[PDB]
């Protein structure tokens, strides 16, 4: 499942590929930028092979320069990417919209909807759906617009969501992540709501982890942090780059007691994620 | 109101009120760039368009809206000059399909606004676009509604504008009364009339009985060209000069435009020319609304400036000449 991300020139493809993945399946690959001008596409020049390899095509849009000329390269692109496989997921990201209000944001939004399904429509296209994406590099607007973008081609998704399910059922966990060792992108979850909060809370919870191990090396990450209200954050890895984290809630019970069983359920967890595949 | 809201609007009487009307202006502006898929033929295609839009969009019964070829949009003729020269040119003895004794330069059908069932009611505007178009003559589409939600007819001008700038043009509205009436209307409105610094009829460096016999406002006309600004009133009587089989009736009505009325091309500001010579002007508030000053003023400026205009009508004497 390797990604394709597509953009004009000065759009922020290399500063999102940098943040996100420098601070395969599942696991953080390296993706491919794509510099893309206007002007005329060649008929079918050996890109057939490429784009045939691309799990899912994603493009970025600059919300503060004009950006008429790019949903009309981006419907060219469509136009032979829905052609050579009707099977790839089209992904569109409005980049830097940090510094504009939310109405101005959902009718930019609606707008370049509008437009690109206008053009899709004068280009003949059907039965492609394309998601949009309100992402800027400085909060968490892009880790969930690639969290999306993973949870889209990962085929177990619903199986994972029952197993943290249960998981969080039978342990008192308030929110369970199942995060990645890099660029923070937390591949399932539960049927909550996913909390952006918590998310930024886990998330640093994630860096202050991997930085602590790494300040003591030389010498299986398990990580216990428990707030004043009994609020407990959890952490152990998982097979290959998967971590887990979650937040129990002790509900005025013993504290050892509620991180022994929630040691033994998780470590089943483990073991059944053992037998899947979803690893790397 | 009762009546005609009701579905008796076939009454075929001329009603003293009006319902809720606007009036949009499609003016060719510039190309945007790719898009190749020349710049004087692509606007003919974005017209073309624009039409099998509408008329893609007519509101039909449940009867025909189950089931499943359409009939072609009707042509729209294309011509050099004023509109009476095409007019007389219409003598010649071949075909039937070319401005086919009142001539209805429009077609009117009725439209369904709400496509996708967002309104709990049920939508229908009504739609005229003539059947005549020039690259230096502005393009009329007109709306009469008078009970629809005026925020579904919004993004349906929208998405006639977007398909209008994915070609070339800019589609744009202008009131629908004549410029001359704004000031009793909308006392607020800005209003001023010109009085253009040389007077062509008797300047003694700009003067010949064959220019006016041939064209009494050339050097008015080419003022405004110069200035650029697209003819509103193209089928009006004070610019030609040849005759007619019988008065020309649009299909909304008689037009009643005292005189000529010009739009600029950007789409901001309307003008219009008297017959004494002088010169109306004014701002188009809706586009300024709906989405810039210095411009006006410096056409205020050219027309009363003496050395500028003089500049201009040496042009224009100039290119009678050769
Ligand atoms: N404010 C803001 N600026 C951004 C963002 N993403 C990129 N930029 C700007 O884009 C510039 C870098 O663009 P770059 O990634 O090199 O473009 P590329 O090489 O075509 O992918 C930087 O100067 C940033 O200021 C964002 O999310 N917010």
């Amino acid at each position: 499942a390797m990604v394709l991300l597509m953009g004009v020139r000065r759009c922020g493809k290399s500063s999102i590929c940098k943040v996100v993945f420098h601070n395969s399946t599942l696991i953080d690959l390296a993706v491919m930028e794509l510099p893309g001008q206007l002007n005329y596409f060649e008929p079918s020049y050996d890109s057939e092979r490429l784009f045939k390899s691309v799990g899912a095509l994603v493009y970025v849009i600059d919300s503060q320069d004009e950006y008429i000329n790019a949903i009309t390269n981006l419907a060219m692109i469509i136009e032979y990417a829905y052609k050579v496989n009707p099977s790839i997921n089209i992904e569109v990201l409005i980049h830097k919209v940090d510094g504009l209000s939310e109405d101005f944001k959902v009718d930019a939004q609606r707008d370049i909807m509008q437009r690109t399904g206008e053009e899709l429509l004068e280009l003949g296209l059907d039965g492609v759906q394309v998601s949009f994406y309100l992402t800027s590099i400085f909060d968490h607007s892009i880790y969930e617009a690639f969290s999306r973008i993973v949870q889209k081609l990962i085929p177990e998704l619903s199986f994972l969501e029952n197993m943290l399910d249960n998981l969080i059922q039978h342990s008192k966990i308030e929110k369970a992540f199942l995060f990645d060792v890099n660029s923070k992108i937390y591949v399932s979850t539960d049927s909550n709501p996913v909390d952006i909060q918590m998310y930024e809370v886990c998330s640093e919870f994630i860096d202050v982890t991997i930085d602590l191990f790494d300040l003591y090396k030389a010498p299986e990450l398990q990580n216990v942090s428990q707030l004043a209200n009994g609020v407990i954050i959890y952490l152990r890895q998982m097979i290959r780059g998967l971590a887990l984290v979650a937040i129990i809630r002790p509900n005025g019970t013993d504290m050892e007691s509620c991180l022994t069983v929630a040691d033994y359920n998780i470590d089943i967890f483990k073991k059944g994620l053992e037998d899947i595949w979803a690893n790397a | 109101i009762d009546q005609v809201l009701a579905g008796y609007g076939d009454n075929l009487i001329d009603r003293k009120w009006h319902g809720f009307r606007a009036k949009y202006v499609v003016l060719p502006t510039d190309i945007p760039p790719n898009t190749y898929s020349n710049p004087e033929e692509i606007r003919v295609e974005g017209l073309r368009r624009l039409i099998g839009s509408i008329t893609r969009s007519r509101l039909r019964t449940e009867k025909e809206k189950k089931g499943r070829r359409e009939e072609i949009q009707p042509e729209v003729m294309f011509y050099t000059g004023p509109l009476y020269n095409f007019i007389n040119e219409q003598q010649t003895s071949l075909e039937s399909s070319a401005i086919n004794p009142i001539l209805m330069l429009s077609n009117s059908l009725v439209i369904d606004v709400d496509p996708a069932g967002k309104s709990s009611k049920q939508e229908s505007c009504t739609v005229h676009y003539d059947r005549v178009h020039n690259p230096d003559h502005c393009f009329h589409i007109r709306l009469e509604w008078l009970t629809t939600t005026p925020k579904l007819i919004d993004d349906l001008v929208g998405n006639w504008s977007r398909l209008c700038e994915r070609y070339g043009l800019k589609m744009i509205e202008i009131p629908w009364e004549e410029l001359c009436t704004i000031p009793s209307v909308n006392p607020f409105h800005s209003f001023v009339e010109i009085k253009l610094a040389i007077n062509p009829w008797e300047d003694p460096e700009f003067k010949d009985r064959e220019l006016f016999a041939k064209s009494k406002f050339y050097y008015h006309v080419y003022l405004l060209k110069a200035s650029g600004f697209l003819l509103d009133n193209r089928a009006s009587k004070f610019l030609q000069n040849q005759d007619i089989e019988f008065d020309i009736m649009y299909s909304w009505g008689k037009p009643q435009f005292k005189y000529v009325q010009y739009i600029h091309h950007t789409g901001a500001y309307v003008a219009e020319l008297r017959e004494n010579g002088c010169l109306f002007l004014a701002p188009n508030n809706i586009y300024i609304s709906r989405v810039a000053q210095k411009v006006i003023l410096n056409f205020k400026s050219t027309c009363l400036d003496y050395q500028k205009l003089r500049s201009i009508f040496l042009d224009a004497k100039e290119m009678w000449i050769t």
